[PDB]
Parts: structure tokens; C-alpha cells; sequence
RNA sequence: GACAAUGGUAGGAGAGCGUUCUAAGGGCGUUGAAGCAUGAUCGUAAGGACAUGUGGAGCGCUUAGAAGUGAGAAUGCCGGUG
RNA sequence: UAACUUGGGAGUCAGAACAUGGGUGAUAAGGUCCGUGUUCGAAAGGGAAACAGCCCAGACCACCAGCUAAGGUCCCAAAAU
RNA sequence: ACCGAUAGUGAACAGUACCGUGAGGGAAAGGUGAAAAGCACCCCGGAAGGGGAGUGAAAUAGAACCUGAAACCGUGUGCUUACAAGUAGUCAGAGCCCGUUAAUGGGUGAUGGCGUGCCUUUUGUAGAAUGAACCGGCGAGUUACGAUUUGAUGCAAGGUU
């Protein structure tokens, strides 16, 4: 057990970036947003604390499909009573609630871990192009496709 | 200031002035051994060995012969009335780098 | 200093004594004579017995001022039990514990 | 002649008793649940002084690819070209040139990169 | 109608937190003695 | 010889085998019958012949 | 110094650890034996020492011999405790 | 690099799936009965989501060293958006 | 080269307590100290119990009297815990406390990876197949006489009572 960096607190940075949605199809963008909440872009990786930084999505209403899965692709629930099955379809929840559409396939693709609803929390997205957090000062970042 | 040398079947990252923990070499305590396989070597130069930087010993001084602390190594088989038990200890050689080359 | 003063084999057992025993600790005396005279249950004043025993050894075996003593400890442990039985029905007998308790309790000023 | 069986017994269960400190509730005090947790932690510690040499091996690989990608390299195109440079270093001490030495790990990356 | 496993020493005692005893009332006597009930009458050790 | 130097011919002697006792002899638990059926039992076999 | 081999149930073979007792030799003990408790010690394993507290009179080592010689389970027996 | 003879000491006589050649059955059965191979039995490790019998492969013990097999390289989850 | 109070007689203090209409069956229960010098006297308390004092080498040797394990019951505390899905650990790992048979130390454990108990019977059991509430003690290939094969030793066309 000679000698290998760990990371810890006092030792992070954490930063802000922002990416918009619009005219980019709803998985290939939640799959690059996932892996920046994680820290797995960060050279001083670490399994076991939260590294990684937070994510801003700004459009969110602009999301594309492709084929016919804005019809089809419907979500499904159940409310724990006897013949509690519920469902919307994905073209529904686009023009209702466009944020809980993203951050539903996001939050899909992390661990269901202490660690990983965590790190979920670091996940803002809003519909249209304005947010809060400009006190935060948050960067532009534009995805590697 | 910064060397990366090849012992034992494994590579270990040195500077001048700190211990490591290297698997059993064939000296005795107090005396100087030198490293002779040496793969990079930065700080302020930085020469990049393909395999090796052609020169660039590492000289270092022995403390203790020792080994390591007891592991005990125990198996079985679930309904079978089969097992073992036995204990290892490594054994290494502790250094301390003194003087560096290129 | 410390005094102190136990009182062995008293026939109430020793969950029943506990309660009424977690009152009292940590608490000065005057206020501990004055909750053991009014709580109703049985172990109250065998307690109460006791603390005055204890209030007693500090002022004569010790000198020390009664008017401001402190409850340390307090505390009760299993003494050995009394094995009956009962009868209940088609011939079968069932086992019944007598338990028993040692209640300690100390008292102190607090300095050295 | 009789011999009758004292004292060896507590001496074997005692150092079982003694082997699980620390272990929750009725797992640290009877001598039957004991043993058979400490039978079960040995056969654990073997298993998993395996897998330690593939949990760390999988995490350098994890930060070299991340190094790798703020110069426009995959992971698999940096060990490619850098076996055909000749370099033969670790995972593990590439792993710590480029958190240490940012500027040593920029130069081995050129050298692997014009060697494709 | 019979218990499936024993109940560990854990289990038992989160079971008993409730299972606990309160304080009295305690006003005084004011005239002459110790302390009574509330709302009771200082007849013994006691003059109101 | 002397009374406490005193040692037996080499190869004259042998521990003899103890059956039944734990795991690690080898005979453990069967104390080697092997299984079940009618010599497994104790008086049990067939007379010769 | 090289070369090779070393998963394993019924089961076969080999080497060993400990317990009580006996003979011989040589030793320890009211300046504290055996037992009990704690500890971050040694040995490839069964296991062996040291120190400290309690305890208040017997006990190890070497070699050999002899056995009521090693327990986690038998709706096991007997006692204590839940 | 085995084989054979003589002698001492055993346990075994409930077998299973897969592929393949056939009977029986209904070109039904995780069926049943024979032949030929593998594995389990008595075999951990990796893959097949999980999964004795399927694919790869046979654990003397340390190591925070490297090359590969079957299967794989968007995130969960290591490697080519 | 027999036992040492679950042993050895059923019985170290009994064919008694006890069970049965009766023939009959049948237990459990040893240990103060060298000496009783077996706690004068004071205090709390109705007493029982206790604190002092005193005897004694020792009273955590006070008659329930040598030593006093474990289960089990409690009181204090250093580190931790009220968004979390569990064969309870193991490998990695900060932060906080301490300081050893002094050695690449000890205690706790935020968080991450891996992970369906033990024996027996079975083709095959996490198994919703069996058994075990926990701790302690006891509890199962022996001996005699013959046979046959190995090894050792002595003598040898002889050997042996
Ligand atoms: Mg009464
Ligand atoms: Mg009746
Ligand atoms: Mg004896
Ligand atoms: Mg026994
Ligand atoms: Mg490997
Ligand atoms: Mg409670
Ligand atoms: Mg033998
Ligand atoms: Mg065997
Ligand atoms: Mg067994
Ligand atoms: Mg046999
Ligand atoms: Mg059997
Ligand atoms: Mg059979
Ligand atoms: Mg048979
Ligand atoms: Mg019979
Ligand atoms: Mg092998
Ligand atoms: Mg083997
Ligand atoms: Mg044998
Ligand atoms: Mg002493
Ligand atoms: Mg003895
Ligand atoms: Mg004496
Ligand atoms: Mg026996
Ligand atoms: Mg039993
Ligand atoms: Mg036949
Ligand atoms: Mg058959
Ligand atoms: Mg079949
Ligand atoms: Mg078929
Ligand atoms: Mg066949
Ligand atoms: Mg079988
Ligand atoms: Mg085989
Ligand atoms: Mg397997
Ligand atoms: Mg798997
Ligand atoms: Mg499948
Ligand atoms: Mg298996
Ligand atoms: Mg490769
Ligand atoms: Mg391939
Ligand atoms: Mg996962
Ligand atoms: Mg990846
Ligand atoms: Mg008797
Ligand atoms: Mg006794
Ligand atoms: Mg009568
Ligand atoms: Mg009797
Ligand atoms: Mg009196
Ligand atoms: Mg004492
Ligand atoms: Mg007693
Ligand atoms: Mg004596
Ligand atoms: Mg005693
Ligand atoms: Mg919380
Ligand atoms: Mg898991
Ligand atoms: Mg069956
Ligand atoms: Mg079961
Ligand atoms: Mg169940
Ligand atoms: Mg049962
Ligand atoms: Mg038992
Ligand atoms: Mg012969
Ligand atoms: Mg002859």
C-alpha cells in the first residue's frame, strides 16, 4: 500500500458550469451530464467522497426525439393501492413540466447509492433561458460529441 | 528530484531524503545499495528513458532487515469437512534515498 | 468525602425499585426526600429508608454539612431469587420467581 | 488413570471469543455465533486481498483517461502510441505524474502522440 | 401466537423508552413544613 | 544406558491410530465406515463365508 | 545450483501439538505455586512464553513409558440463566 | 512415461444436466431406457442480469507490478459516442 | 503407573425427604481461620440490613464464610447515530481520541466495492427439508483370548518352553 493520491475535503474544487438543451436529443445529452456529476472528468478521481461539480441545463423545452417515442415512450407508476397503475406518455411531459422530464434521465444514470443521491442534488434545469444562479457565477461548457 | 526506479517486480517513485519499503534485497544493514534501472526522471530537467535514461543510479542506505506483520491465511468448504490454516509473514527491506543522478 | 449505605435482600424486584430510583439521581437531598414522599409506588419508601441512612453516616461518621449533599449514585442489583410454583390445569405446574434487590445509594459534597 | 477436562477448553474458546472484538450485539459475547463469524471473516479477507489488486488497477486506468482527454486523446490511443515509443512505466506511476507533475505528464504525451 | 425468534437486548430496550415514571406536582406548605401535592390539603408535615 | 537417556530401537515403535476424534485426522466423523447400509453399524457385517 | 510439483468428498499413507499419571535426572516456590483476568508477543498449524493485578501452597523442564487422552450439534443428561 | 505380478488396507452398487446416435412415448415432458464424449458429484475464479451440470479456465503463500482467454468498450460499470 | 464431590458405592452430609392402594421406584446436599480470638461500643432504622470502630497476616476471610470463570442484570463514560432497505462482516478509507511485550502502533468509523448462516442428509439445499433458546460440566472403536500380515531384536538347521 505504497502510495496513491486520495482525495478527501479540504483538498476539492468545486465549479459551476451551464449547458442549454436545445436541439440535442434527450439521452446523448444526459449521458455526458452524468459523468460531470460524478467526477470522472477530474484527474483526482476518487471513489469514495464527491468530486465533481455542478451542472445547470437551461433550455429543457427545446429537447428532441427522434422516431415516433414522443406518442410512444410512456412513463409508468405506481401508487402502492390495488390497481394504482398510472402513466403519461413522453410528448405529455414535454409540454407539462419539461424539468422533471430531463432530470428523470438523469438521475436514472447514477448509482442508487448514499453517495449517488447526492450527488443528484447537484442537477438544476430549467425551462427557457433564464436562472437564478448568477451569484454563483457559472461557465459555459459545451459538450464533446 | 523526482525518479521513478524498478525493483523488486514493481515501480516505486523516490526523492531524495525519504524511506521506502522494497522487497527483500540481498545487503546488510548500514551498507549502500544502488539502483540501476531507472525509467524517468523530472523536477526541473526532465529525461524520458525508453526503456531506461542510459546512466541515472540511485544510491540509498539500509536500515532493517525485518518482515512484515502476521496474516493468517484460512479457507473451508461448506458442507465438506474440509479446511486449512496457516499464517505468512513477508519479509523487506527498508531504504533510505540519499543521492540522485541522470 | 463520600458516604454511603446499601440495604441487601429486599423482597420487591428489581425492575419495580429502578423506577422510582431514576428520579432521584443527580439531584441534591432535600429535593430527593421530597419526591420519595410523593410518588405512590411501593419501593418509595424503602428508598427513602435508605437515603436516610446514608444522610445519617455523613454527618456523624464523616462531619460533613448536611445542608448541601448531592445524590452521586444510585443504584439497584439482583440478589438470589425464591423458586415457587403453581399449579394451573390437567396436572401441570408452572414456575414462579420471588426476585430480590441490593440498593446502594451515595452521597457526596462534591469536593475533595 | 482418569484425566478429566479442565482447563483446555476455555483456553481454545477464549482466543475465539477474543478474535471478534467489535463484532454487533450476540456476535462478540457466545462462543458458537462467534466462531462461525470468524470462520466467515477469514474466508472473506482471502477473497478480497484478491479483488484489491484489481480495485486499484481499475482506478489508476480511471485517471489516466480523464489526463488523457484535456490533450484530445483517448486512453486507448495514449497506451497505444506510448508502447510504440518504448515507455514502459506503471498505471500507477502514470497515475502519479499527472496529479504531481502536470507539465512532465504534457511532454510524454507528445512523445507517444508523434509516434503514431 | 408464539414469538418466531427470541427478541435480541437491542430490540428490548428501544422497546422500554416509553415505559418510564414522571415527577409530582410539589408545592409547599408556606405556613409551617415540608413539601405537598398541588392542589391537596398539608395536613402531615404540613399546615396548609 | 542411564535411566533418563534411554531410547527404543529405530522403527520398533508406532503411535497407534486414534478413530473418531475431529476432523483434521482424516478420520473424523464416519471414523471410516463410509456411510450407511449394514456394515456401517456397530456388530454389523457378515460372518465369513 | 538448476528443473519439476503442490483444488479436492468416501477413503489409504506419513509427520506432529496438547492433557492426566509413573521412573530417572536436574530445577522453581510465603522475596508468593497452581488456577483466574488483561495485554499492541513468538511459532507454518494444533499451540508456546513474558509482564502486571487477584490468589494464598504446591508445580514445571529433559528423556522414555502408560492411557477413563481433546466436543458445536445425538427432539442428548444435569444445573444455572434469559 | 508408464505398464505388469505378489501381498496389506479400503470406500462404491439412489447418480444428474448438456451435445450427439437410437428405442419407447404423441418426430410431448426438466419424461424413461441403452451407446459415445464433457462438466457437476468431489472445483473455487471470470462471463451468461441473478442461476450445481452452459462458454473460458484447474486457487502452495505475500505484492497499491505486467500479457492475455471467453465476453466486451454511451451512463449505471473498466475499456472506441 | 485405582476415583477425588456431575467422579468414586444409589449413599463422604440415605435405602432417608418424596412418589405409589400395593409389590416397588428412588434423590439433592463437602471446604471460615493457625487459633473462635465468631465483630465490645457509637450512629440510621419498628426490625432486617448497614456505616464506623475493634480482632486478625488478610474481614471485596463475617458463617449463603477457600479460590470465584461464562451466560445474564446494571452504573459511569472516549468515538458515533433520527433520507435510511440490511447473513452484520470483509477490503479500501477521512475526521476525532489515546500512547504499546515500541512496531512500517491502539480505539471508533463519515463514505465506497464485494457478499443468501452452521451441521446432517442428498442428483441437487440460502433453502419454505432435519436439529440446536444461551452458558457451563458429563457424553461414542476399548479390553481378554486366538489367527494372519508388516517392522524391530536374538539365535540359526535349529528355535522355544
Ligand atoms: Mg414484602
Ligand atoms: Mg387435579
Ligand atoms: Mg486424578
Ligand atoms: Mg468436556
Ligand atoms: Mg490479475
Ligand atoms: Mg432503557
Ligand atoms: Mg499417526
Ligand atoms: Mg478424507
Ligand atoms: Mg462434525
Ligand atoms: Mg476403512
Ligand atoms: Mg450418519
Ligand atoms: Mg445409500
Ligand atoms: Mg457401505
Ligand atoms: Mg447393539
Ligand atoms: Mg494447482
Ligand atoms: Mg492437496
Ligand atoms: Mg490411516
Ligand atoms: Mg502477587
Ligand atoms: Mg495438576
Ligand atoms: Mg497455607
Ligand atoms: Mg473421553
Ligand atoms: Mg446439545
Ligand atoms: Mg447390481
Ligand atoms: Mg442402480
Ligand atoms: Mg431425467
Ligand atoms: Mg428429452
Ligand atoms: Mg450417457
Ligand atoms: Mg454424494
Ligand atoms: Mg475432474
Ligand atoms: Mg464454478
Ligand atoms: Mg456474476
Ligand atoms: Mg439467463
Ligand atoms: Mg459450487
Ligand atoms: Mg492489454
Ligand atoms: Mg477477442
Ligand atoms: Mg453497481
Ligand atoms: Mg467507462
Ligand atoms: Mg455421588
Ligand atoms: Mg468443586
Ligand atoms: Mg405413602
Ligand atoms: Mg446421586
Ligand atoms: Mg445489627
Ligand atoms: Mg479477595
Ligand atoms: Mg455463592
Ligand atoms: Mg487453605
Ligand atoms: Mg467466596
Ligand atoms: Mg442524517
Ligand atoms: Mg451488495
Ligand atoms: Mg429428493
Ligand atoms: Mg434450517
Ligand atoms: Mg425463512
Ligand atoms: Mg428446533
Ligand atoms: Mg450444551
Ligand atoms: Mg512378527
Ligand atoms: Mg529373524
Amino acid at each position: 500500500m505504497r502510495q496513491t493520491f486520495m482525495a478527501n475535503e479540504s483538498n476539492i474544487e468545486r465549479k459551476w458550469y451551464v449547458i442549454d438543451a436545445e436541439g440535442q436529443t434527450l439521452g446523448r445529452l444526459s449521458s455526458e451530464v452524468a459523468s460531470i456529476l460524478r467526477g470522472k472528468n477530474k484527474v483526482t478521481y476518487t471513489p469514495h467522497v464527491d468530486t465533481g461539480d455542478y451542472v445547470i441545463v437551461i433550455n429543457a423545452s427545446k429537447i428532441e426525439f427522434t422516431g415516433n417515442k414522443e406518442t410512444d415512450k410512456v412513463y409508468y407508476r405506481h401508487s402502492n393501492h390495488p390497481g394504482g397503475i398510472k402513466s403519461i406518455t413522453a410528448g405529455e411531459l414535454r409540454r407539462t413540466n419539461p424539468e422533471r422530464l430531463i432530470e428523470n434521465s438523469i438521475k436514472g444514470m447514477l448509482p442508487s447509492t448514499r453517495l449517488g443521491e447526492k450527488q443528484g442534488k447537484k442537477l438544476f434545469v430549467y425551462g427557457g433561458a433564464e436562472h437564478p444562479h448568477a451569484a454563483q457565477q457559472p461557465e459555459n461548457y459545451e459538450l464533446r460529441g | 528530484m523526482f525518479a521513478i526506479i524498478e525493483t523488486g517486480g514493481k515501480q516505486i517513485k523516490v526523492e531524495e531524503g525519504q524511506e521506502i519499503f522494497v522487497e527483500k534485497l540481498d545487503v546488510n544493514e548500514g551498507d549502500t545499495f544502488t539502483f540501476d534501472k531507472v525509467l524517468f526522471v523530472g523536477g526541473d530537467s526532465v529525461k524520458v528513458g525508453a526503456p531506461t535514461v542510459e546512466g541515472a543510479t540511485v544510491t540509498a542506505t539500509v536500515n532493517k532487515q525485518g518482515r512484515g506483520k502476521k496474516i493468517t491465511v484460512f479457507t473451508y468448504k461448506r458442507r465438506k469437512n474440509s479446511k486449512r490454516k496457516k499464517g505468512h509473514r513477508q519479509p523487506y527491506t527498508k531504504l533510505t534515498i540519499d543521492k540522485i543522478n541522470a | 468525602m463520600e458516604a454511603k449505605a446499601v440495604a441487601r435482600t429486599i423482597r420487591i424486584a428489581p425492575r419495580k425499585v429502578r423506577l422510582v430510583l431514576d428520579l432521584i439521581r443527580g439531584k441534591n437531598a432535600a429535593e430527593a426526600i421530597a419526591i420519595l414522599k410523593l410518588t405512590n409506588k411501593a419501593s418509595s419508601p424503602v428508598i427513602e429508608k435508605v437515603l436516610m441512612s446514608a444522610l445519617a453516616n455523613a454527618e456523624h461518621n464523616y462531619d460533613m454539612n448536611t445542608d448541601e449533599l448531592v445524590v452521586k449514585e444510585a443504584y439497584a442489583n439482583e440478589g438470589p431469587t425464591l423458586k415457587r410454583f403453581r399449579p394451573r390445569a390437567q396436572g401441570r405446574a408452572s414456575a414462579i420467581n420471588k426476585r430480590t434487590s441490593h440498593i446502594t445509594i451515595v452521597v457526596s459534597d462534591g469536593k475533595e | 488413570p482418569r484425566v478429566k477436562g479442565g482447563t483446555v477448553t476455555r483456553a481454545r474458546r477464549k482466543k475465539t471469543i477474543k478474535l471478534a472484538k467489535g463484532y454487533f450485539g450476540s456476535k462478540h459475547t457466545l462462543y458458537k455465533v462467534a466462531k462461525q463469524q470468524v470462520m466467515k471473516s477469514g474466508q472473506y479477507a482471502f477473497r478480497d486481498r484478491r479483488q484489491r489488486k484489481r480495485d486499484f488497477r481499475k482506478l489508476w486506468i480511471t485517471r489516466i483517461n480523464a489526463a488523457a482527454r484535456q490533450h484530445e486523446m483517448s486512453y486507448s490511443r495514449l497506451m497505444n502510441g506510448l508502447k510504440k515509443a518504448g515507455i514502459d512505466i506503471n498505471r500507477k506511476m502514470l497515475s502519479e505524474i499527472a496529479i504531481s507533475d502536470e507539465k512532465a505528464f504534457a511532454q510524454l504525451v507528445t512523445k507517444a502522440k508523434d509516434a503514431l | 401466537a408464539v414469538p418466531k425468534r427470541r427478541t435480541s437486548k437491542t430490540r428490548k430496550n428501544k422497546r422500554r423508552t416509553h415505559f418510564k415514571i414522571s415527577v409530582p406536582g410539589m408545592t409547599e406548605c408556606p405556613n409551617c413544613g415540608e413539601y405537598k401535592l398541588s392542589h391537596r390539603v398539608c395536613k402531615n408535615c404540613g399546615s396548609y | 544406558m542411564k535411566l533418563h537417556e534411554l531410547k527404543p530401537a529405530e522403527g520398533s515403535r508406532k503411535e497407534r491410530n486414534r478413530v473418531g476424534r475431529g476432523v483434521a485426522t482424516g478420520n473424523g466423523k464416519t471414523s471410516g465406515r463410509g456411510h450407511k447400509g449394514q456394515k456401517a453399524r456397530s456388530g454389523g457385517g457378515v460372518r465369513p463365508g
